[PDB]
């Protein structure tokens, strides 16, 4: 038994090391970054990595760009991440239905039914120039645009045309219609407006993660 | 073996009507979702229509509303598409695809020739 | 792998010293250590043992009360503190390593030596051996006094060889399987109380003293040794 | 005494079955909100045993002096364990990020061990001080016979009243935060339609400050009168309500009880 | 133009030849023999210590040691008899999909979303474990790399390609092509001369190691294939699909023999296994259960319950004495 | 696309030369093998408590 007590000693030492490792593991938040080409996804930031810190809090962000276009098999790994970041380009009308279709497919999955989404509407400066100059319409692609009115909750930027505001809020409502149709109260969507030269982008993710955690905790005490 | 066929093409003048068919075999036709996918001559594949298992979940795209109709016949394993009043910009090739797994609400069909459950395609000409 | 030790000299009775065992070439923080002394006219003798993480310490019973053992992982050093010594402590000390897990091989590497001139299961070996011409068959047997099967199929019996003018080397552990780096011409088997060693081919580089050791109860007892001449 | 005999059986019976389920849930999980619920079921059990032992076992010399130091000590642990659960909830909603990296298994154990030490000197010390002691002791043992009314009225003033203001002060703030979040949810849902829960948030906090405020007050009410039996029954009746409130609103605890009741 | 016509004619001829040699069925021959009855198993050991879900496992050659892989970047080696940890190896990349154990017990391999299957050394003079070699010649992710010998390994990746490697030099030698979807699993013959694979296009193929050419193809499913295992005899195999079915194929006839399907089951299958005598079949489901089928009768007998999340691995010891399962709640169990 | 179609025709031509046997001669061998090794399966017959290494 003299040679079998030392084995128990070694096992106890290994377990005490794993106990130390757990505390470091549990105090870090992971994020997954998605999107398509011609969207400026890389400008904001077979596997990538990026670590940034805000107020002595650590965040991890992953980007996948080394595989094929079939993503129904390796997407089951990211079923326990904190949130998913979605990036779209709201300045080209020819490729909006594809973004809507991938958003719906991601939202209506079965293994990702408890994951929230942070939505970024990138490239908000080219759209204003396109509408102001005037060379293409929107009712030709979306017939419903001819009967849209700006909601009372609008907060237009100081010194801007109302047509740009209507165009922006129609595009936001297009995603919100899908977002608020199949939610049972377990995950939500956080819209945002992003420019190509903005400097405050980590604070938004910080606040959204705080809100997600607060809502999750409040839900289970019968208080929400 | 999963097998699908297409028929109902031809050459038409601007303004008319024609039909399409998608005969299915090798699997239970009543437990899957059906789609129609079209690729332009030089562009990528584009989503067009949709239909569900029960019979009433119809959806379309913005550019074909009010002109296209999609229906299925579960008693014969056949998919249909009735389209009329065409335009010269519709000179593409149509396919008949299905979602991978049964009893699901999502599928990933538009893929660069690397999807196994898809038809061979048919040619439609409307300019002349 | 290398172990170097420093200390020793001439000590008048009632004095004290300190010995250091410096290690370099392997992970020092995962091994236990042992101290073994050899009398100038007798066999090997066990002294002390310190575990990994300093969670267990044992001593024999001829020193306990005046000796102390300690270790320091970051500097890779092993220490031995002595209180006033008698005239029977004139011996050369060694430094050993051992790691314990399922399928390991304890007692594999030994030290160099240190001169510190100042002035229970019983295993029995006997009869020495006459000179042996190369190319013959030789058999060595070590006799115990208690069963060595611990109700789980493991029999604990190790064999060592000490070449003249060098340090002991490990040959066979658990009386069944051979150690690494040793030619496959050595075989050993025996019953629960009787044991033997078999060598097939005799060469000119296999002369020395062979010892039988047991590892079942932590006060460790060695044999007497058998000398092979030519 | 017939009421107490039924009371004594119910208090032990309902609480031992809960502690079996919780201890099983603890092993195949890792949470700090489960070690405290084990203390609550333990603290309620010893109250029922102590009150039953005195009356039925020894129904008609410092025989009663120490036995009035065990009942009082147990009742102290009932309140303080409730106050540890509430303070745990508050930090995880007000400081979401600084609570994940500081709360651990070692810290949880420190709070529980230190909890029991303080409650010991609450009941054992008073007999040491000559001030809080009556005289002319005799038979017909009772709570007031072997204790001074100054001790029990003063303790309530320093103990209950300052601690009361903390309990209310936490659940009023949690209503301010919770009501703010529900407003934002409604606003976004109105934009996916043009193209209740809060009344439950205020009807839950009403229960918790209803089953805790009336815990100590009736015992003080008879204290002001004595300077009766109906008030005492309702006081320990609350100890029967506590297992339902904190160990039935949890989804996981109920399901295991359902799945391992008699099958 | 003519190519499709020739393909259709060839397919018609092949189907006629295949259907022209079917006289009876397996279920029509084993009617006289008695059934096995009911079998009940109780869990004996439970192993805990992992931090996140478990994706793979493998039994040792002496049926005492086993290895496990977890998504937090760890690779622990257990001692099943006494539940004692022997090693703990940290990984460079957190995403890992597979693991293996060498027949002689000197090496361990693992791979994942980094398109590399690495090699680890267990017996070193310094007293620790270290990376011995790295192989990088693939494009997509890596789903299974399985040992063949002390000097060669067989790997299947997600870019529709399998390869045979050479550990000594690190250069691949033979490449197998022919699939359309990504490969998900493979199994090795007892004599280590042939192997089979199952892709996401509802097909399976039989390869030849010495030459590098396809032998024959079996297609009878309707969806993707998740698992595959070999018969102990060496002339049959079973597959699990995403439509809640299992099938048994015969090599010498190129036809399926039986279907293990049951009602009120609407979940896929993640892993299958056989027994020492080839009389029972075990399959893991997504509804948090595990079922035991009868090979010669296709009727259920016994259920294994106790997991609280989907199972992802399943194995049987070489001497046929225990079964080990791992699930997504990071607990390993041993049944007997 | 012409290159891919040619390979499919070429592969199919080699599968028309396989020699096949009847189903009964394949099922009988499986039945015999199953019946000739039933007594070396500890999973079918419960292991006695005296000889079970797992407890
Ligand atoms: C699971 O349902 C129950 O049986 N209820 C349990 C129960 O025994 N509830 C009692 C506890 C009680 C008894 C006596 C005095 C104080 C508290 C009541 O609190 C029931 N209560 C009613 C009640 C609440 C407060 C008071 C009160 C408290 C302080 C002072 C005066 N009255 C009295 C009765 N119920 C409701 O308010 C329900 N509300 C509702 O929508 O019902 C239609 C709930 C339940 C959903 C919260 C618990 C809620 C505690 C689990």
């Amino acid at each position: 038994s003299a040679e079998d007590k030392a084995a128990v000693e070694r096992s106890k030492m290994i377990e005490k090391q794993l106990q130390k490792d757990k505390q470091v593991y549990r105090a870090t938040h992971r994020l997954l970054l998605l999107g398509a080409d011609n969207s400026g996804k890389s400008t904001i930031v077979g596997i990538f990595e990026t670590k940034f810190q805000v107020d002595k809090v650590n965040f991890h962000m992953f980007d996948v760009g080394g595989q094929r276009d079939e993503r129904r098999k390796w997407i089951q790994c990211f079923n326990d991440v904190t949130a998913i970041i979605f990036v779209v380009d709201s300045s080209d009308y020819n490729r909006l239905q594809e973004a809507l279709n991938d958003f719906k497919s991601i939202w209506n999955n079965r293994w990702l039914r408890t994951i929230s989404v942070i939505l970024f509407l990138n490239k908000q400066d080219l759209l204003a120039e396109k509408v102001l100059a005037g060379k293409s319409k929107i009712e030709d692609y979306f017939p419903e645009f001819a009967r849209y009115t700006t909601p009372e909750d609008a907060t237009p930027e100081p010194g801007e045309d109302p047509r740009v505001t209507r165009a922006k809020y129609f595009i936001r409502d297009e995603f919100l219609r899908i977002s608020t149709a199949s939610g049972d109260g377990r995950h939500y969507c956080y819209p945002h407006f992003t420019c190509a030269v903005d400097t405050e982008n980590a604070r938004r993710i910080f606040n959204d993660c705080r809100d997600i955690i607060q809502r999750m905790h409040l839900r289970q005490y019968e208080l929400l | 073996q999963v097998q699908l066929q297409e028929s109902g093409g031809g050459l038409v003048q601007p303004g008319g009507s024609l039909r399409l068919s998608c005969a299915a075999s090798g699997f239970t036709f009543s437990n899957y979702k059906m789609n129609w996918v079209r690729q332009a001559p030089g562009k990528g594949l584009e989503w067009v229509s949709d239909i569900s298992q029960s019979g009433a979940s119809i959806s379309y795209t913005g550019s074909v509303k009010g002109r296209f109709t999609i229906s299925r016949d579960n008693a014969k394993n056949t998919l249909y598409l009735q389209m009329n009043s065409l335009k010269p910009e519709d000179t593409a090739v149509y396919y008949c695809a299905r979602c991978p797994a049964p009893f699901t609400r999502d599928c990933f069909d538009v893929t660069s020739t690397t999807y196994a459950y898809r038809g061979q395609g048919t040619q439609v000409t409307v300019s002349s | 792998v290398q172990l170097v030790e420093s200390g020793g000299g001439l000590v008048q009775p009632g004095g004290s010293r300190k010995l250091s065992c410096s290690a370099s070439g392997f992970a020092f923080s995962s091994f236990g250590m042992h101290w073994v002394r050899q009398a100038p006219e007798k066999g090997l003798e066990w002294v002390a043992y310190i575990s990994s993480g300093s969670g267990t310490i044992y001593y024999a019973d001829t020193v306990k009360g005046r000796f102390t053992i300690s270790r320091d992982d970051p500097k890779n050093t092993l220490f031995l503190q002595m209180t006033s010594l008698r005239s029977e402590d004139t011996a050369m000390y060694y430094c050993v390593r051992s790691i314990y897990y399922y399928g390991s091989s304890p007692f594999d590497f030994w030290g160099q030596g240190t001169t510190l001139t100042v002035s229970d299961i019983v295993m029995t070996q006997a009869t020495s051996s006459v000179p042996v011409t190369p190319g013959e068959s030789v058999s060595i047997s070590c006799r115990s006094s208690k069963s060595l099967l611990h109700s789980n199929g493991n029999t604990y019996l190790y064999w060592f060889l000490q070449r003249p003018g060098q340090s002991p080397q490990l040959l066979i552990y658990r009386m069944s399987n051979l150690a690494s780096g040793v030619p496959d011409r050595f075989s050993g088997s025996g019953s629960g109380t009787a044991f033997t060693l078999t060598i097939s081919r005799l060469e000119a580089e296999d002369v020395g003293v062979y010892y039988c050791m047991q590892h079942l109860e932590y006060p460790l007892t060695f044999g007497a040794g058998t000398k092979l001449e030519l | 005494g017939v009421i107490l005999a039924v009371l004594a059986s119910l208090i032990i019976a309902t609480n031992t079955l809960v502690a079996v389920a919780v201890l099983l849930l603890i092993h195949k999980n890792d949470g700090v909100s489960l070690c405290f619920t084990l203390n609550l079921a333990v603290a309620d059990t010893l109250i029922g045993v102590a009150i039953s032992g005195l009356l039925t076992d020894q129904l008609s010399k410092t025989l009663c002096s120490l036995r009035m130091a065990f009942v009082t000590s147990s009742a102290a642990a009932s309140v303080l364990t409730v106050m540890l659960i509430t303070f745990d909830r508050y930090l995880a909603i007000k400081q979401p990020f600084r609570y994940l990296k500081i709360m651990s298994g070692f810290v949880a154990g420190a709070c529980i061990a230190g909890l029991w030490l303080v409650s010991y000197l609450i009941g054992f010390l008073p007999l040491g001080i000559p001030m809080f002691q009556q005289t002319a002791y005799k038979g017909q043992c009772s709570f007031f016979a072997v204790f001074h009314p100054h001790f029990v009225l003063t303790l309530s003033c320093v103990g209950f009243f300052p601690a009361m203001l903390l309990f209310v002060f936490f659940y009023c703030d949690m209503l301010k935060i919770a009501s703010m979040h529900s407003q934002q949810i409604r606003k976004m849902e109105h934009a996916g339609a043009m193209a209740p829960s809060d009344f439950k948030a205020l009807r839950t906090v009403s229960v918790l400050i209803g089953s805790f405020a009336l815990s100590w007050t009736p015992f003080l009410i008879t204290g002001i009168v004595q300077v009766e039996r109906y008030l005492w029954l309702l006081g320990v009746g609350n100890s029967l309500l506590n297992p339902l409130i904190y160990a039935y609103w949890q989804k996981e605890v109920r399901l295991q009880l359902y799945h391992m009741a008699l099958g | 133009d003519q190519l499709r016509q020739e393909a259709e004619q060839l397919k018609n001829q092949i189907r006629d030849a295949r259907k022209a040699c079917a006289d009876a069925t397996l279920s029509q021959i084993t009617n006289n023999i008695d059934p096995v009855g009911r079998i009940q198993m109780r869990t004996r050991r439970t192993l805990r210590g992992h931090l996140a879900k478990i994706y793979a496992m493998h039994w040792g050659t002496d049926s005492r040691l086993l290895v496990s892989a977890s998504q937090d970047g760890k690779l622990i080696i257990w001692d099943s008899y006494t539940t004692n940890k022997v090693h703990a190896i940290p990984l460079r990349s957190s995403w890992v999909m597979t693991c293996a154990y060498a027949p002689s017990g000197n090496y361990v391999a693992c791979g994942g979303l980094d398109n590399i299957c690495s090699i680890y050394n267990l017996k070193t003079r310094e007293g620790n474990v270290r990376v011995s070699r790295e192989l990088a010649g693939h494009t997509g992710y890596l789903s299974c790399c399985r040992f063949l010998d002390d000097n060669q390994i067989v790997t299947s990746s997600g870019d529709t390609t399998c390869a045979l490697w050479d550990i000594e030099t690190g250069q691949q030698t033979t490449t197998f092509t022919g699939h359309t979807g990504d490969v998900m699993s493979l199994s090795l013959a007892p004599d280590t001369r042939l192997f089979v694979s199952g892709a996401c296009d509802a097909s399976a193929k039989l390869w030849d190691v010495r030459e590098g050419m396809c032998r024959q193809t079996f297609t009878g499913h309707e969806s993707d294939i998740n698992a595959i295992c070999f018969f102990p005899n060496g002339n049959a195999f079973a597959t699990g699909s995403d439509d809640a079915t299992c099938r048994l194929f015969d090599l010498r006839a190129d036809q399926e023999l039986m279907t293990y399907s049951h009602d009120n089951i609407i979940c896929g299958i993640t892993s299958v296994s056989f027994s020492k005598s080839g009389r029972l079949l075990l399959a893991g489901y997504d509804d948090f259960n595990c079922n035991v089928w009868d090979a010669l009768k296709a009727d259920r007998a016994g259920v294994l319950a106790g997991h609280d999340n989907r199972v992802s691995c399943l194995g049987v010891t070489d001497d046929g004495m225990a079964v080990a399962t791992g699930s997504w709640d990071s607990f390993l169990k041993i049944w007997n | 696309s012409i290159a891919q179609a040619r390979k499919l025709v070429e592969q199919l031509k080699m599968e028309a030369n396989i020699d096949r046997i009847k189903v009964s001669k394949a099922a009988a061998d499986l039945m015999a093998y199953c019946e000739a090794h039933a007594k070396e399966d500890p999973l079918l017959t419960p292991v006695p408590a005296s000889e079970n290494p797992f407890r």
